[PDB]
């Protein structure tokens, strides 16, 4: 992927994980566990869905066939309204198979984006006192609790606290 | 042992595929399927309103009488216009429907007609009004066209006809009339008496006049005579002026527009199927709230928009790790 | 007490919105406008032509030289042409201009016409050449065409008339001519003897032989009778040949083909605005530096390109936080 | 946005820089103040301007309606010139609005990623010598004069001096 | 003690596009249009073409004897007329529905052309009409598939016959009506004042009247000739009946090979080569998706666009 | 670019580097060479060869004009035939000019992404044992010799042994 993240340095993807499309894994004394963050995600869905209406709206003044009929001594314009009629199903034809490649190409490469930036919200608010592992965790010099744990997926880890 | 806390992404069990312009078959975790590819393979109602199946009958055939086609003598309002490629049931007397396709465009925004009586046949008293052919037979005896009448000499004679009729409807009026083109000159003076005839038509608009072309041809349903059909569009409150000495083949009844709207003839070989919907195409009706469609470029109704692909899938989801 | 740099983006107070494929109404520090919105809802002149605006005369009335349309007996150069939708002086005597699209068509192509004397109306000895109808008035009384001429019997008698012109001009000349269709023998004979008539017209390329037609009419203007006209283009060094014995509308004045190039026909109610533009639609004239409009898809001139959109804003700048 | 610095770990835009797109702010013993980036702003400018120009050269050919008559008896070919005109103005308007959506993505895209660069432009001359706040701010350990300060909007900072 | 991460340099100056940048140096890169033809009119795919030189379709089909190269032509693949062809209609006139028929040889390869009238059969009219309007040789003559009738013995009987079409194929059969200058020429050429061409399909019927005109002479003469044409099905029958003025058929055509093809508009003539594509100012020998010579093309062809240039990146930007 | 790294940290592309389109630079007590990733490369090659190929795929239906003929009373539609073929060779000449310009930028794009990734692959397999230089280059804080140059290519670097 463009961004790096996906099916990159973090290897691969949660099943365990079924709550949103981007999360967290924690394991501290008082256990372990998955959770989506919400933020990211509601993004996500948000940006993804509002991409999928405006590819139908676009796309909602098509060209429209019509039935019409030549005698024998007509086929010059019958074969002028049939080439033209084909024409504009053809464009429109590619119109929609070429909008759609690349905005799945743009889909893919977005949800990348957002893991990486999802990796680096935590990153930088961790710093020194995590060790980067380079696979997508970051190993505590600290004890962090549940609560701290929280602190980090809202964005409210106190990083004096704790160098 | 020491705490740690991860950052990832959801995958799960899903096989389905998406493509893009560097690669191909990725597999997702989520995608929406956005082409409508089925239809349950029947003509329809379209929003609760049967249309008009015409069977074995051509647009011809209906408007002009065909005999065979009494079945669609007084329709009722239609939704759409369905005709066989090539129906049996047509010029059952040979010859030709002038501006015949232009005449069917005009259907396409038609409705409904209601069909009225503007010639009596019971009104030509100098005339024969009771001519039939074997080119159109109707429980196996020789017949004619319903709306129409085969006007022949009466005691050797064909005096000047002079006819108007003045369309006091508030409707547009559909008019029908022709002429007869016999195989040779003692073909003419046996039906006409006279040997050089006319047809002249008048409106406020329309200016005709139609001589006969004797000539001998070969035979299409036994007949080598020929009829040539002719249609106006008379305006409420204009009128319709005909003479002639013969070969004249005048109207009986005309047809009032009384509802204008949109409509469609389409070809196909499929009979009625019982049945409503929203979008019909001529091989079958389409049932689906996609975006996209590709079972026939000829739609009419609330449809997707057309496609000539075989798939379209956006990707919702992320890539899926195996 | 410890030093900072930071890397930041600029930010301000525009309030100006842009869209995107996952997002609508995004607040930029920049964006620019590329769609034209707005026109002067006036007729103007054309990089300082005039148009032509024939007021309430058609196309027809203006170069047949109906009584009303006497404004236009020589116009100047244009740079385009205004029509009304359904202009009201037209075809004073009743019937038809055939061919008349593809005469309109033509017209697209040229800027001015001069028009010239074909056949002096001293030419007519032995016919009447003074004929007028209540369908063509002016100023309360019965008149004509100016540019054709309505040719009768004289001293009961119809000669064959036989007419020729040589286009000795270096330009095409636009020629037309008339047959009257009356509304029974009787009227015939009354105006030009002669019961059994034509008019044939040839060129190097022309070879025609009209008839008239009685038909019994609906009257329009007051007349039953009608007429029909018909044009051609004569080359130069060629030359018409006009022949009958009855019913001619005979050209007086032709049209020399002096200026072509890029022209059109614009259907409008506008008045002239004593105004002048680069670029003319038929609702108003537009001046703008954007790309795009969305005034009307007829246009004429330098003009931005039509689309239906309304509206068409580029993100220049960043996005704006508040 | 796809590269994580706008609206991002950069959570606001600076009214303060009237002067350029990208660029810093400092804060010394002497004063503190705003410094726009001028490579990365000019680039910018280039870019940006090109991207319009080329969407109006694309369209600078494209089809124009022309006026065309027809009689009572000619609505099929009537009724075929007029679908004809209307759909390719459909397809012209179509390629106008996409494009313009399309690339306004893009726009805010590139925006994004050169104030990114222009981030790690400065990261990657300091690495030690600075602290990585997470803001969009390095806090200097030594102490950055005001010629400090430009010789690293320069890309001129020696590094193996303050270590 | 050191690893580097880097990528591609090279010596390329090849130059693409982009949206925000225009003439990007780069590594590699794909031209994918074909800029160049051969300048020649060549065999599409071994089959040549027929190139009809000076003569037109009408020319060509009622055999102006100025064509005569084109009695009996071979298979073609397709056709090339000039923009205004020497060789059309010696005697002045015109050819109803010409642009539908040339349309209908959009789709044909081959014609066998057949009699179907001798001049063995008009017992009681002249059928040796010629006019200096069609010189042979410099000599007066017609065109050699219809045949003008005269009167014989001052008299013009009523003509009737009839042609079935016995044969497999679709038979073009083409016939012709003479316009004279003046009711004696009417009586001089066909003696009867008032004619008619009666012509009786199972779908045609039709019904010709001359038509008397005073009109400009065009290669020398002021009478017209007006052609008309229709296809006779398998086992239908044609009729002819006329009292005068009628331009009968002697041959007509079968239609033994249907196909792609086309009437291109060129002035060029015959290369001597072979080609897989061919447009009207020469042939394409190319393996490009898309081409910018000419938009009416026959064959195996890229496709065509208006551009001037369409070039891919492939590699990636090249630093100096 | 987008991602910085072509003409951007990494200052310009090897000349040396014939084998392959990204890759690597070692130095060290046996020697220097030139070494090309072949992962990436390959990649960068079957997703560059894919768009080409698709694109070509998506105009192989196009329109495609046809001589028509018409006459002297026929210049109405003569003039339709005409307007409706430039028509769609001018709406195809967009698609395919525009298509070029688009996947072009997205292609150069594509490569500096590829070695952004590369370089962090690099980057964050290493973490404290190697300095990062901000050149695209690593100075080694223990000697690696030309079996370890091998495993961070492989990718198969043990961390915890040299730290
Ligand atoms: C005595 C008699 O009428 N016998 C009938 C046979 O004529 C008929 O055989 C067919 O005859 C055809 C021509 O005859 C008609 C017709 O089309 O049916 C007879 C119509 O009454 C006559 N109608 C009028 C108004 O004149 C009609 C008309 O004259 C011509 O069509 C004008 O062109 O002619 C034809 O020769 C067929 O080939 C032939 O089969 C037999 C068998 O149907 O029935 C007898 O009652
Ligand atoms: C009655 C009469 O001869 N003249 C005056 C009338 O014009 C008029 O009443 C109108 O009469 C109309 C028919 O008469 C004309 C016409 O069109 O005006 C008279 C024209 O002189 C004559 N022109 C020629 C060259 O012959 C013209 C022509 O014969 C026909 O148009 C050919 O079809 O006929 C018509 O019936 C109107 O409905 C009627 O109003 C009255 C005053 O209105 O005064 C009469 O003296
Ligand atoms: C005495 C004589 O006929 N001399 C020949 C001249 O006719 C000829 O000069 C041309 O004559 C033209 C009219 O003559 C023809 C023609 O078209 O060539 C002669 C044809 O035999 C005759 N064919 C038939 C079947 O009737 C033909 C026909 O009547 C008309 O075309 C019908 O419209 O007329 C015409 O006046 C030319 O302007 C003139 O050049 C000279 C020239 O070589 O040769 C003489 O032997
Ligand atoms: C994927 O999981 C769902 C259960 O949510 C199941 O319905 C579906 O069959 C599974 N797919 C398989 C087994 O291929
Ligand atoms: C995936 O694509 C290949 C070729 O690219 C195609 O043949 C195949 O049908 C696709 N899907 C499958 C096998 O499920
Ligand atoms: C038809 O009828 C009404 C009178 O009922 C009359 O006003 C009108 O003129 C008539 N139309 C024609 C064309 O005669
Ligand atoms: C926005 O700011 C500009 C200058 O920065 C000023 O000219 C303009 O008046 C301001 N507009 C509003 C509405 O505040
Ligand atoms: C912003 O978009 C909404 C619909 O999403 C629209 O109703 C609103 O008026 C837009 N704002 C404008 C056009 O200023
Ligand atoms: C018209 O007159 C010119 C000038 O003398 C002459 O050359 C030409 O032949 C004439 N054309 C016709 C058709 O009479
Ligand atoms: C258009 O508008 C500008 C600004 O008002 C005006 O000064 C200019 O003269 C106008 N241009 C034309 C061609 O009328
Ligand atoms: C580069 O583009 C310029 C204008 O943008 C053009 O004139 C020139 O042909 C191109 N390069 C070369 C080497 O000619
Ligand atoms: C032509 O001949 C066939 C075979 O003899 C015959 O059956 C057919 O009826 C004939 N066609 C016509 C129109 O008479």
């Amino acid at each position: 992927g463009l961004f790096g993240a996906i099916a990159g340095f973090i290897e691969g993807g949660w099943q365990g994980m079924v709550d949103g499309w981007y999360g967290y894994h924690h394991s501290n004394e008082q256990g372990s566990g998955y959770a989506a963050d919400k933020e990211s995600t509601q993004k996500a869905i948000d940006g993804v869905t509002n991409k999928v209406n405006s590819i139908i709206d676009k796309m909602n003044t098509q060209f429209e066939a019509v039935g019409r009929e030549f005698n024998n001594l007509e086929r010059r314009i019958e074969n002028l309204n049939k080439k033209m009629e084909d024409g504009f199903l053809d464009v429109w034809t590619y119109n929609a198979e070429l909008l759609v490649l690349m905005e799945n190409e743009r889909t893919l490469d977005f949800h990348d984006s957002n893991v990486k930036n999802l990796y680096d919200k935590v990153r930088l608010q961790l710093r020194d006192n995590a060790k980067e592992l380079g696979n997508g965790c970051f190993e505590f010099y600290h004890r962090c609790d549940n609560e701290c744990m929280e602190s980090v997926r809202n964005g409210t880890y106190d990083y004096p606290q704790y160098s | 042992d020491p705490d740690q806390i991860c950052i990832g992404y959801h995958a799960n069990n899903s096989t389905e595929q998406v493509d893009t312009i560097m690669e191909k078959n990725v597999t997702v975790t989520h995608a929406q399927d956005i082409l409508e590819k089925t239809h349950n393979g029947k003509l329809c109602d379209l929003d609760g309103v049967k249309p008009l199946i015409l069977r074995d009958c051509s647009v011809a055939g209906w408007l002009l009488g065909n005999p065979m086609c009494d079945e669609f003598l007084n329709v009722p309002e239609w939704s759409y216009i369905v005709e066989k490629i090539n129906p049996a049931n047509d010029l059952c007397y040979p010859g030709n429907f002038n501006d015949y396709e232009e005449l069917k465009h005009l259907l396409s925004r038609i409705n409904h007609f209601e069909k009225i009586q503007i010639i009596p046949k019971s009104s030509w008293s100098d005339h024969e009004a009771s001519g039939v052919s074997s080119a159109c037979p109707y429980q196996g005896r020789s017949s004619f066209f319903r709306n129409v009448v085969w006007l022949t000499k009466k005691d050797n004679a064909y005096p000047t006809i002079k006819r108007s009729y003045n369309n006091t409807n508030q409707e547009d009026l559909l008019v029908l009339w022709g002429i007869h083109h016999p195989n040779d000159a003692a073909e003419q003076t046996r039906l006409y008496q006279n040997p050089t005839t006319y047809i002249s038509v008048g409106t406020s608009t329309l200016n005709q006049r139609l001589v006969p072309k004797i000539a001998t041809r070969s035979k299409v349903n036994g007949q080598s005579g020929r009829m040539e059909f002719f249609w106006t569009i008379l305006k409420p409150n204009d009128a319709i002026n005909f003479e002639s000495n013969g070969n004249f083949i005048a109207p009986e009844n005309a047809y009032k527009i009384v509802k204008k709207g949109d409509s469609t003839i389409m070809k196909s070989e499929l009979e009625y199927g019982n049945c409503n919907t929203k979008c019909q195409t001529p091989i079958g009706a389409i049932n689906s709230s996609m975006p996209f469609h590709n079972i026939h470029p000829l739609t009419i109704g609330e449809c997707p928009k057309y496609v000539k692909s075989s798939r379209l899938v956006l990707a919702t989801g992320l890539r899926n790790s195996p």
